[PDB]
């Protein structure tokens, strides 16, 4: 997926962001 | 002898939280806050530091900037922004440790391009990814091994359940246990409706009842092994800035009944977990939490017990300040036992 | 041959009640025919029209004079009279009472209705004392005609309580805790003010607010045989409608989660349709709004560990899903009106 | 020979009152010494300590009996009785009311408390009807001693009137438009319930709610000149506490933002200290919280068009600051008995 | 024949926008075809159908694949780059991009749709540089088909110029001051993290935070004839949705409350309808949601002063009013085509 | 509760008694002697005037309880 392959290359964005909490 | 350099990776919530934590108990520490990396400028993160929503206006020292480093009371931390770690000039700046607080890091190859960059050790803020040791203070950090160059402090949720979880397991012997978080929310929640790999984070955040996946389920288990794989739940994010509260229903082995249970709890809070556990009987709410560093405070007029052997507790954390409390005290055990 | 229902206390079950009725109105044995609350017709008429949660009420002209409320042409006469023993209900002929009040659901309170003229009241609100509970779905058949005071119970009861009868029926519930979060509702204070509850004194917009609730124990009411086996709390959160349950039981006969979703599924289609519905959607709070299911299964979040302790997760509209029930518990009444 | 003080009615401004006579009490010539509230000593206490804004109290441990309220070893008597007329005041040895129900804001109303012994009411909101007002640092100098009801304005009013005082002064006010964005108080609904005030009934936490503002009237009873030239609303939104007032003046001396914001430094170090506060950061609400001036001018928001338009912005905190000027004005009057 | 449109940003605007279109399709020369997004076709298919805001949608059923949206069998390609030269906008036949990422806003950069194979470009906000600016019912009307990228202002200069055009041609309107007290978008931070505006870095659902408001210099764009003497403010308060805009203009031909209304009004019902609503209603900001409108005047709110000092207040949804208007600049662009 | 509509009708009675007969009378320190008595009596489970507004206004804001 290219929102897959996204969220591998930026973590950090506010689209990716997963804090187990 | 001398103090353990630390480095700051990630300014945020946790990163500023741990900072203050520090700057107020830094007349008795073995570390010494010298650098921080943010995406961010050090003028915007000097703003942030002393401008805080949920903490109010800090008022211990004076917080100014330039451009190179942030001042607290003149005391400076150079301030670096680069996305990588691995280009990070931890090596020029002697960093003996590193606290992982971008959420970007968790496992142990992201984790250890800090280690690349010349740093000695790395503490993660966050539940490692893959097989990372996990250290809950007051249940399992004793068994820090000074050979591990990386570890996992968990998440706010693991560290108010598991001290809980080890008081009530010794006592009446866990058999299996469910879990629920009624959280705040947090900054990987989007403000309004937008683009996430969680459709459900994806949601208005202050706006919103949004259950998510929590990893306290497992964590727990690491950190007491014993109830590896007897343990499983849910957080579920609402519409408050911080502090939480965790509801915990077990299945115990030797009955018992909600008097008995408060009351181990609250021998454990004065004695073995002094500092970590707090005993409440008080009708308080979330806000009355604020800034309490406590790992859980125990809301002893909830508790309830049905049959002997179900058994039901519930815990306030103030998720940003009490973590980042312990967050300090592990990174503190490490400059204890360092090599 | 039609029923001449009035609403004691016009707040946001009165008023969704109301609304409920308003959009049922073809296929329905109730005739709304008059108001009593604290307040008057035209600030009535205003709110029901313009409702910050069902946003503005589309169907029919709302209007109002010094002393009725009209919608689409039909007239309600309004009172404005705090005790129920001056009510017109013997002029007016009110044979059924909505009692939205909150103030009213003792036997003796309620009886006032009576005493003013009415014939039954139906109390939205858990009962106190010895008050035939109902929750449809799980036991209003049971209901005798010869009763003239009976409460449709509390929102979260009729959340858990269909929920409950379906796994207790599949496994056999041994023991069953629960906590509702629940959103906001009208006895928080907005800041923290004077309460005879100390958390509801706590300004309810910005806290987290654990209650005492007894729709647990309120369970064992109308499925009797678990009675004294079910406990819970609430936990009020920063949200002005919806809310969601949490049951954990040990249940007698081992199971995993995917049977779990599957008896309530079957349930959902068959038994308890309309009353429980059964969703694997990734939604939030805010889809919920304006469900008319008394339960919704979250079945993403089923868990089950050592196969006899269950988990389950069900959303419910507290205000307009339990104000469906509200209006079901009436309509039936209204067929077996004796 | 303190002034003897009993608050009426123990809400948000009767409590930030008196944690603010705690913090003040060493300077003070004042000694509360009773209250009366719709709750017992047990409740308030726990309230007074537990402010979901202002945080637990740390100054002083607080605790209770049946008859008391305790605040580090100082007693409060308390009653719980509505009607002021009953009330215990000649016993008690009573010389100050601070009137803070909000429900007795005329003359005959506040009064009731003068029939019960007291010697002086001071109303903690805008009087209904001749009762002379007063902001500090306005106009609290032409106090007079034989004035025994008195009104300390509105929060609004004790924010805005000491900017367009200064601005009067130095510029000339023709004409001013008023608009408060202004958190939403107890006098609001948590959810859509009925109010006199069709808007301020609408659920608070959810809505933009335009409303009247006090300061609308009451800065031209302070300033006397200025009557009949200023005008505006509020805007309620959901933050629980701290304010900002948006005012736009027609002026007749012409000027430019750089001008006007001088004038105002100049006066927040000067004549109005303590009252004015100047400020050149990029702060929030949250930041004015607990802030001890009256106002706290948003400097970089200073914008003026054509030399006769001035816009300024000015923080507030409406529970805190107002409350510091409550006590301002009963030290006022504590000094000028006669 | 149909104009085969793309969005650029599938977010707040850009999926307001579609449902917008979805809604007026039947009757449109637009034809939305594709769309590119950070993310995937079954995420936004998922956000499209469940929104916080607009409800579940209910006109078309919404599904998705690995390649596209399907909003009732008609199919949007999905692409996810996230540099517009690298877009198969040749490939696609795609005419009119709607861009609303928010973060191609001047010329050269909204210019790399155009290399990709696009024809035109609407910007869903203010223009960075000579990009030509147009409110529609204000200026759009001077559109010339040889522009191919355009701005369509802010929310806020949307509800603002339609009323400012009004009272500019009937009062005269030599200088006025603004402050829109303002929903918060994706803009702000969630909880305090960094941001090039240090206010909009503060927590948006726990305070109001002051900022700038793009009407100040956009509204002079589109009435050139009044460049340079507005300005104003915004400042966001905590509501996920809908505005309100506060305007105090000096102006020339004396005036009062009732003329001001009867001119805006009377204009609501001939030259700017559908544009401005003229409402006399007591609502709040819940009841504008889904509004078509760009301002709704709240004539309750008209104040005047000395007959030169006007205040006007006007609601708008920042959301929905504002996709409207970008749906009306398109169609009005695909009408004259060139 | 009883003593209490007692010791109010108990000084209505001796002001009353009071003022006729003079502030000498025997009368009149009869009347606050019966007040001091029943005074004495008042003073020789705490329950709260809060509790008793909620018995007697459940329906205010300091009073309501929704069972959810
Ligand atoms: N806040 C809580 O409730 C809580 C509790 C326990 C644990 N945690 C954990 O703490 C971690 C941090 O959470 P937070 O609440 O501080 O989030 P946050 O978004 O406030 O912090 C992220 C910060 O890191 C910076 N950053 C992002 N990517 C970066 C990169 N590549 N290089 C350098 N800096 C970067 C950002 O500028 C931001 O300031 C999370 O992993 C979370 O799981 C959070
Ligand atoms: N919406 C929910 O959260 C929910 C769900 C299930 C059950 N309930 C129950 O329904 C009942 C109503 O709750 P609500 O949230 O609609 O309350 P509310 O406070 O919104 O409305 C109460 C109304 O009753 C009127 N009233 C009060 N005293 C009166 C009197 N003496 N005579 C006439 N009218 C009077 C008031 O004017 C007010 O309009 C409560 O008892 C609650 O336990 C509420
Ligand atoms: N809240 C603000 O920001 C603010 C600012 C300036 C002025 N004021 C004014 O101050 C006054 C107090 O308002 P508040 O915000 O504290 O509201 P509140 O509801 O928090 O306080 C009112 C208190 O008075 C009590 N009370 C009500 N009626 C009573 C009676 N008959 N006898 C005895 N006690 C009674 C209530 O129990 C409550 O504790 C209002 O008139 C308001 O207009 C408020
Ligand atoms: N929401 C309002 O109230 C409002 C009103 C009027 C105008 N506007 C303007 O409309 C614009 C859109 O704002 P929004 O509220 O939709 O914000 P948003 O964050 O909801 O939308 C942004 C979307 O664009 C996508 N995106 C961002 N950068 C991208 C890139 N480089 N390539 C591809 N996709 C990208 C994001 O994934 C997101 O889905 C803003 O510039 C704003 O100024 C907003």
């Amino acid at each position: 997926t290219s929102f897959q392959q996204y969220c591998d290359d930026n973590p950090d964005a506010a689209e990716c962001r997963i804090y187990d909490d | 002898g001398s103090m353990v350099r630390v480095a700051i990776n990630g300014f945020g919530r946790i990163g500023r939280n741990f900072m203050r934590c520090w700057l107020q108990r830094k007349a008795n520490s073995k570390l010494e806050i010298v650098g921080i990396n943010d995406t961010s400028d050090p003028r915007t993160n000097a703003h942030l530091l002393k401008y805080d929503s949920m903490l109010g206006i800090f008022q211990d020292a004076e917080i100014t900037a330039d451009d190179d480093c942030i001042y607290a009371g003149g005391h400076a931390v150079k301030c670096v922004s680069d996305r990588n770690p691995e280009n990070l000039p931890w090596s020029a700046w002697g960093i003996d440790l590193v606290i992982e607080a971008t959420g970007v890091f968790t496992s142990r190859e992201g984790a250890s391009k800090h280690l690349s960059a010349g740093a000695k050790k790395v503490l993660i803020t966050a539940p490692g990814k893959g097989n990372i040791p996990t250290y809950v203070v007051g249940v399992n950090h004793h068994t820090y091994d000074p050979s591990e160059d990386i570890v996992s402090n968990a998440s706010c949720t693991t560290n108010c359940l598991a001290p809980i979880v080890k008081v009530l397991h010794e006592a009446f012997g866990i058999q299996q246990g469910m879990m629920t978080t009624t959280h705040s929310y947090t900054g990987d929640q989007r403000l309004l409706d937008a683009s996430h790999r969680d459709l459900r984070r994806a949601r208005a955040a202050a706006m919103n009842i949004v259950p998510t996946s929590t990893g306290a389920a497992k964590a727990v288990g690491l950190v007491i092994p014993e109830l590896q794989g007897k343990l499983n739940g849910i957080a579920l994010r609402v519409p408050t800035p911080n502090v939480s509260v965790v509801d915990f229903v077990a299945q115990v082995e030797k009955p018992t009944i909600a008097e008995q249970v408060n009351q181990v709890i609250k021998e454990a809070s004065e004695t073995t977990m002094k500092g970590i556990i707090h005993y409440s009987e008080l009708e308080l709410v979330s806000s009355d939490y604020r800034g309490h560093n406590a790992s859980s405070i125990l809301d002893a007029s909830l508790t309830m017990v049905l049959g002997g052997n179900l058994v039901k507790v519930v815990a306030w954390y103030d998720n940003e300040w009490g973590y980042s409390q312990r967050v300090l005290d592990l990174a503190e055990h490490m400059a204890a036992h360092w090599a």
